[PDB]
RNA sequence: GCGCAAGACGGACCAGAGCGAAAGCAUUUGCCAAGAAUGUUUUCAUUAAUCAAGAACGAAAGUCGGAGGUUCGAAGACGAUCAGAUACCGUCGUAGUUCCGACCAUAAACGAUGCCGACCGGCGAUGCGGCGGCGUUAUUCCCAUGACCCGCCGGGCAGCUUCCGGGAAACCAAAGUCUUUGGGUUCCGGGGGGAGUAUGGUUGCAAAGCUGAAACUUAAAGGAAUUUGGCGAAGGGCACCACC
């Protein structure tokens, strides 16, 4: 539940998993293996509001539970990976992942690589909507 | 919230736009009197005369445009 | 109209008169 | 009702000789709880490290594929797994008015290893242009592929892992690719796009120990 | 009245082209029809790049970039502002806006 | 995060680029067959152009019979919308969408322009083959080729400008060479509705395809462009009878 190698001499990684989506967002943190995580939080659990969801404000609160429970396990360090929707859907980025990257960093802990982990396809199947498309 | 901001100070420099739905907060650009190489874009509330020197409770925060 | 409705009730109609033509014999 | 974070340990990972840097970070598990077995949950543990964090500095968008197989306890022993780009620099490498050239082979090492090898090729601007397509003819394109394909086919299977991942660093391979391409049509930037493992045979632990020291 | 010299798209000696899809809807449009933004843009755009600078344990070190593409149909581009309209005199204008930041 | 399986598709390279009679065509590699252009002091010597009847190919949807059905999604089901929506919106979802056969021959199948031949401007570019001409490179010597530069030829997709000329004007290097009216030749239109309708023949298991009137009614229906207009179109300015 600690780490026992000196914070002075070393620091420790992990690596987090941002995924922004225009309703949602997730911050998950785990290890370079990733098999096993640390804890987890979505964009809903501190917002009881659904219209709330897709905003910097859920993204910031959820980077700050993490930044404590990380705070108080011993993991000093975090390596960055971004997600938009990705698929076939949107390959841009959601905006409240820039503010989730804002408050994980002001918070007094170490910043890794910044990779983007976006499932961009080759050819997947056909997109959601008509040929006309989502018309409004 | 736990969080604890210093006392900040400003110094006008050259006069700027107005931004505002409704024109009444005025772009200026500023320099700090405490660190003279740091300069940073914020809005004012009311007349502002340059030469003048304005009062902040903290200086990390940008604002944007309109929304 | 568009032709293109008109032209599906054109043939709707059709339809309806063949009906009738094959079921009066 | 309970953490389960006091049922934890904190094992440490260990690059073999092949490597210069020998410790990347940590990782987590649990003790034995009978059914359970604590060196079962450390078997299929990929890793995603940067060649800069295992080298001195050079470049640093190149990802390596490590795989942990063994403990002994309080630390863990990795293998090399594969290849991976930094999708940065894949997506900064295609831009618009030059050929792309993609190559792949199957080939096979000495020992049971299999590997599949990728290269990508994108074709010179000269010095002196000002045609701005610089495309390249179709059977030009395809006798670029073949040289590429039976180099990596050349290099591959003369010798085993613990040497050709050696020449997999710098830019070796992409070297020869870039050194052996002039004639037909000049290229400018070659890299290796990734190494996808196949076939594993059966595990002795000899060649794992011998590789870590 | 034929407005453009060509018709809105560059199929000059083919006929059929591949469809694609919008990003904001789902509409199928021809490939050499739609108006297409290749942006170029980075990880943190103007707030946190200090904040990325002094708390990176590798020292100075360069930032990211993001590498992406969309497509549009004409009314989800111009319901975007993307592209505009002008007068036909002046439609004659190949030459793109000039880029000054 | 690791393995397994299924089907669909070949992003980025991807272009006012290429090929094909047209529909249409994109992972790599192998096999079979075909073709334009180019080069030629090779061959036959008028074998040619357009073409009723007849014939081949033919987007999507549709029907019959097997396999497969990942995703999408007509019919339909459920909640919100508005005065009302069995519409837009979201979750599901049958038939289709995929492959092998068997069929109708219908698209804004459009460059809304049939083919062959000849003539009459300029300019910069791109693709193919051939030909030259300072120079750089696969290291230096050195030739042949690939790569790059500067010119040419012939054909093709195209582009900019033009008081040649034309047109109702948009615009056209063809829609030009037309009262100063004739190069050769297939299809097709005579105000707008009725109406691509009734009937008859024809083809098809069927959806329907081809051929196609009349009665009656009507003085307008149409194409190009200027002038104010009306935008829940974009882009500037002003007003305490607009506001902070
Ligand atoms: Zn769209």
């Amino acid at each position: 539940s600690l780490g026992p190698q000196v914070a002075e001499g070393e620091n420790v990684f992990g690596v987090c998993h941002i995924f922004a989506s225009f309703n949602d967002t997730f911050v998950h943190v785990t290890d370079l293996s990733g098999k096993e995580t640390i804890c987890r939080v979505t964009g809903g659990m501190k917002v009881k509001a659904d219209r709330d969801e897709s905003s910097p404000y859920a993204a910031m609160l959820a980077a700050q539970d993490v930044a404590q429970r990380c705070k108080e396990l011993g993991i000093t360090a975090l390596h960055i990976k971004l997600r938009a929707t990705g698929g076939n859907r949107t390959k841009t980025p959601g905006p409240g992942a820039q503010s989730a990257l804002r408050a994980l960093a002001r918070s007094g802990m170490k910043i890794g690589r910044i990779e983007d982990v976006t499932p961009i396809p080759s050819d997947s199947t056909r997109r959601k909507g008509g040929r006309r498309g989502r018309r409004l | 919230t736990s969080r604890v901001q210093p006392i900040k100070l400003a110094r006008v420099t050259k006069v700027l736009g107005r931004t505002g739905s409704q024109g009444q907060c005025t772009q200026v650009r500023v320099e700090f009197m405490d660190d003279t190489s740091r300069s940073i874009i914020r809005n004012v509330k009311g007349p502002v005369r340059e030469g003048d020197v304005l009062t902040l409770l903290e200086s990390e925060r940008e604002a944007r445009r309109l929304r | 109209m568009r032709a293109k409705w008109r032209k599906k009730r054109m043939r709707r109609l059709k339809r309806k008169r063949r009906k009738m033509r094959q079921r009066s014999k | 009702v309970v953490d389960p974070f006091s049922k934890k340990d904190w094992y440490d990972v260990k690059a073999p000789a092949m490597f210069n840097i020998r410790n990347i970070g940590k990782t987590l598990v649990t003790r034995t709880q009978g059914t359970k077995i604590a060196s079962d949950g450390l078997k299929g543990r990929v890793f995603e490290v940067s060649l800069a964090d295992l080298q001195n500095d050079e470049v640093a968008f190149r990802k390596f594929k490590l795989i942990t197989e063994d403990v002994q306890g309080k630390n863990c022993l990795t293998n090399f797994h594969g290849m991976d780009l930094t999708r940065d620099k894949m997506c900064s490498m295609v831009k618009k008015w030059q050929t792309m050239i993609e190559a792949h082979v199957d080939v096979k090492t000495t020992d049971g290893y299999l590997l599949r090898l990728f290269c990508v090729g994108f074709t010179k601007k000269r010095n002196n242009q000002i045609r701005k397509t610089s495309y390249a003819q179709h059977q030009q394109v395809r006798q670029i592929r073949k040289k590429m394909m039976e180099i990596m086919t050349r290099e591959v299977q003369t010798n085993d892992l613990k040497e050709v991942v050696n020449k997999l660093i710098p830019d070796s391979i992409g070297k020869d690719i870039e050194k052996a391409c002039q004639s037909i049509y000049p290229l400018h930037d070659v890299f290796v796009r990734k190494v996808k493992m196949l076939k594993k045979p059966k595990f002795e632990l000899g060649k794992l120990m011998e590789l870590h020291g | 009245t034929k407005k453009r010299r060509n018709n809105g798209r560059a199929k000059k000696g083919r006929g059929h082209v591949q469809p694609i899809r919008c990003t904001n809807c789902a509409r199928c449009v021809p490939k050499d029809k739609a108006i297409k933004k290749f942006v170029i843009r980075n990880i943190v755009e103007a707030a946190a790049v200090r904040d990325i600078s002094e708390a990176s344990v590798f020292d100075a070190y360069v930032l990211p970039k993001l590498y992406v593409k969309l497509h549009y149909c004409v009314s989800c581009a111009i319901h975007s502002k993307v592209v505009r309209n002008r007068s036909r005199e002046a439609r004659k204008d190949r030459t793109p806006p000039p880029r000054f930041r």
